[PDB]
């Protein structure tokens, strides 16, 4: 059944205005309260 | 087909020691097999 | 919908001025390519 | 427990239940975990016979949740003129702000909700209200693009 989820609205103009860039607001959100797979490292001999 | 008498054996890291760890594993082999000229002869690594 | 990518903010004026999409385009629902166009008996048509 | 199935009760459309739960006493303004009352999922799902069961026996009309938004909120951006008659008739905020400074005529203005625009209007909204970002009823006709709507609000 449908749950309560939290709609954010980011603000075009107002973004535009700061001088912040819309790529870094979704990368900021997205990576921070959703994670974000950068690269692979390796852990006693195996990729991960 | 290769050789008759001929045998192909494989020496595994199987618990993430490492290369090094592994060509001392398989520098002992060896040599424990060059006590055996009765036996094994030509008993060598595949690799570099 | 069309009224939303209407309202398209492309940048802002030193005046305070709004350049939104439909002030540079005209936006509409239309297909893909008008390459092909079909007709039945002569009246407009389309067909698998 | 028993304010809990009120909530249910309230967004599930359940009129005879709803007021069975009355009879026992439920709370009326059971808040959920976003801070939703009953009378908040009733103008959402667009219940009216819910919303007045509720009012009737003193649910809390200017209850706010977590972001400060008011039932008159949810009933004035999905576009229900009967429910925003109702809560405006027992006495909800028709300025309420929220957290963002959005206001029921923001909402309506944004979806384009002529009749209910009037309505609030018609009730004391304050036209030149604005949000966190200075943007009225009328900014907002403009950039949407409603001519039915821009003409109203002048």
């Amino acid at each position: 059944e449908d749950t309560p989820q939290f709609k954010i609205d980011i603000d075009q103009e107002k973004a535009q205005a700061l001088g912040v860039s819309i790529n870094d607001i979704n990368t900021t959100l997205g990576a921070a309260w959703g994670g974000s797979y950068v690269n692979d490292f390796i852990d006693r001999g195996r990729v991960k | 087909l290769g050789t008759a008498t001929g045998f192909d054996f494989e020496l595994i890291d199987q618990a993430g020691l490492g290369h090094e760890k592994l060509t001392q594993a398989r520098n002992q082999l060896l040599a424990e097999a060059a006590k055996h000229p009765d036996m094994l002869t030509s008993v060598r690594p595949n690799g570099l | 919908s069309t009224e939303e990518f209407g309202k398209i903010l492309l940048k802002v004026n030193q005046d305070g001025s709004r350049v939104l999409l439909r002030d540079v385009a005209k936006i509409e629902l239309g297909g893909e390519n008008y390459d092909i166009i079909a007709e039945f008996n002569g009246q407009p048509a389309s067909g698998l | 427990d028993l304010g809990k199935k009120l909530l249910e009760a309230a967004r599930a459309g359940r009129d005879d239940e709803v007021r069975i739960l009355m009879a026992n006493g439920a709370d009326v303004n059971a808040a959920d975990v976003v801070g939703w009352t009953p009378l908040h999922l009733a103008a959402y799902w667009g219940h009216l016979e819910i919303v007045e069961v509720l009012l009737k026996n003193g649910a809390d009309v200017n209850a706010y949740d977590t972001l400060g938004s008011t039932p008159l909120h949810l009933a004035a951006h999905f576009g229900h003129l009967e429910i925003v008659e109702v809560l405006l008739k027992n006495g909800a905020d028709v300025n309420a702000k929220d957290d963002n400074g959005i206001t029921p005529l923001h909402l309506a203005a944004n979806r384009g909700h002529l009749e209910i625009v009037e309505v609030l209007l018609k009730y004391g909204a304050d036209v030149n209200a604005q949000d966190k970002f200075g943007k009225t009823a009328f900014d907002i006709s403009i950039n949407n693009g409603n001519e039915d709507l821009a003409e109203i609000l002048q």
